[PDB]
């Protein structure tokens, strides 16, 4: 799995 | 200040020789790549700003533009294969490993989460993120006497990590990588935070999701008694990844069945195969029948645990793909089993709704089924109730289910239907 | 007798 940082 | 900056913009500031003009055309790239609609991340790689960021990350003298670019970056790394490879391409690997050293908590977790989306792109990129050498300062990011003085968004953060190291197969992660990290994460699965946890089960239902040698390595660290403890969490997502690491180790020998029964993981089974979510009593329908695949004593504790009104009770009604996990349960129970065993699976009424399932548009759970009639079947020859069973098979109106299978497409099934009929109802 | 996860679903 891949996060972003928001 | 730097807030709906362009691209052309940002790469004006970053090409200018002023570091600062650089750090603030740099956290304008960050806040354009953090927007929830749409991020110009094709646009950004496009401008040839990826190695611009890369070299920024060793800019030790200016934490704010190392944090920055580290941010921007692990946004793009968060995107697809592409997106992952340009940041992988532009030398980001290397350099986000000699970040974990960094005395800014901040940018150190922000190298951690990078390594995590690099990782999780797939096999390869793992492989090469283990090859630059990032197991031994990301488990050195651990090395505490207690987890609970680390700040739980950073810890959540390396365990998320190290779960990525442990994904993928075609290859499975290196033996040698898997026995590095393992006993940092038998570690983590004993810390009281629900994503920590979650994240952990992840990471040990990657591991035995592969050969016996690989659920063996996991096995022999003691882990079982865990699992079977977060499998009675309140916490969905904890006993998901839980309920996926028992069911994959019960894949394995009869011997590693063993270590979760003897776990006590069939006490938790009532509740499971009655689950509010249809995907944890699919897992757990499916569990159970690795399990009466298992030994004729490992069948004997399904049966002594209460556990076939249960399996009676998923066939009977449940979704359509835990009723297929639940045919398969009473085939293999059936293939298994002892007289006495198959004697009182019928007594406690898994006739009727095997019976029901011979009406179903699929052709491997009627193969499936009429497998464990035909195993019915045999136990009844051995006492010579073979005629007590057509009865019932004809009462609850099997014998027309089974008489018309006689002209189906599918071969086996032709086969096995007519074979029934001119053995048991002719 | 056994299935893998893949096996299953």
């Amino acid at each position: 799995r891949k996060r972003t940082w928001r | 200040g730097t807030v709906n900056w362009s691209v052309e913009d940002i790469v004006k500031g970053i090409n200018s020789n002023n570091l600062e003009s650089q750090l603030q055309a740099t956290q304008a790239a960050r806040k354009l790549l953090s927007r929830e609609k749409q991020p110009p991340i094709d646009n950004i790689i496009r401008a040839g700003l990826i190695p611009k960021f890369v070299s920024f990350l060793g800019k030790t003298d200016c934490s704010p533009i190392q944090f920055e670019s580290a941010w921007a970056l692990t946004n793009i790394a968060s995107g697809t294969s592409e997106q992952t490879k340009a940041v992988v391409d532009g030398g980001a690997i290397p350099a986000f490993i000699s970040l974990l050293a960094s005395p800014h908590a901040h940018i150190s977790e922000q190298a951690v989460w990078a390594l995590g989306n690099i990782a999780g792109d797939g096999s390869a990129f793992r492989d090469l993120v283990i090859k630059h050498g990032a197991i031994d300062p990301l488990l050195a990011l651990l090395a505490v006497p207690d987890l609970s003085t680390l700040a739980c968004g950073y810890l959540r953060n390396l365990t998320w990590t190290l779960s990525n190291l442990c994904r993928n197969k075609n290859p499975a992660p290196p033996l040698d990588a898997v026995e590095q990290i393992l006993p940092t994460l038998v570690r983590l699965l004993h810390h009281n935070d629900p994503e920590v946890l979650a994240d952990s089960c992840w990471a040990i239902s990657y591991l035995t999701d592969g050969p016996n040698e690989r659920i063996e390595m996991v096995v022999k660290k003691g882990v079982v008694p865990q699992l079977v403890k977060l499998l009675g969490a309140t916490e969905l997502p904890i006993v998901t990844p839980a309920l996926r690491a028992i069911g994959n180790i019960v894949t394995g020998t009869d011997e590693q069945t063993q270590k979760v029964i003897d776990a006590g993981a069939l006490a938790v089974f009532p509740s499971l195969l009655t689950n509010p979510k249809t995907n944890i009593q699919k897992e757990a329908t499916w569990t159970m029948s690795n399990i009466t695949a298992g030994r004729q004593d490992q069948i004997q504790q399904v049966v002594n645990h209460g556990l076939v009104p249960f399996l009676v009770g998923v066939l009977s009604k449940a979704d359509f793909k835990t009723q297929k996990e639940a045919a398969w349960a009473i085939t293999n129970y059936t293939s298994g089993g002892t007289v006495e065993q198959i004697v009182y699976l019928v007594h406690c009424g898994i006739i009727e709704p095997l019976m029901n399932l011979l009406s179903a548009k699929d052709t491997k759970i009627i193969q499936v089924i009429l497998d464990a009639i035909s195993n019915i079947f045999q136990a009844a020859e051995k006492l010579g109730e073979t005629e007590k069973l057509s009865i019932m098979i004809e009462e609850c109106g099997g014998l027309d289910k089974i008489e018309a299978l006689q002209r189906h497409e599918n071969e086996s099934v032709y086969k096995a239907s007519l074979n029934l009929i001119e053995k048991y109802f002719s």
